[PDB]
């Protein structure tokens, strides 16, 4: 007996447009 | 073609956010 995270990955997707 | 797909495609327990971004990748790349 994580929502920076997101954001930032959207960041980078839309760096790759 | 090729060249669009290159350009996209740019312990585990400490890890799993990790698989949070494939899963964004996975919505990023086929949204």
């Amino acid at each position: 007996k994580t929502e920076e995270q997101l954001k930032a990955l959207e960041d980078e997707f839309f760096k790759t447009t | 073609e090729a060249n669009d797909n290159v350009k996209f495609l740019k312990l585990v327990d400490l890890f799993k956010p990790i698989m949070h971004t494939l899963m964004l990748i996975w919505k990023h790349s086929k949204s």
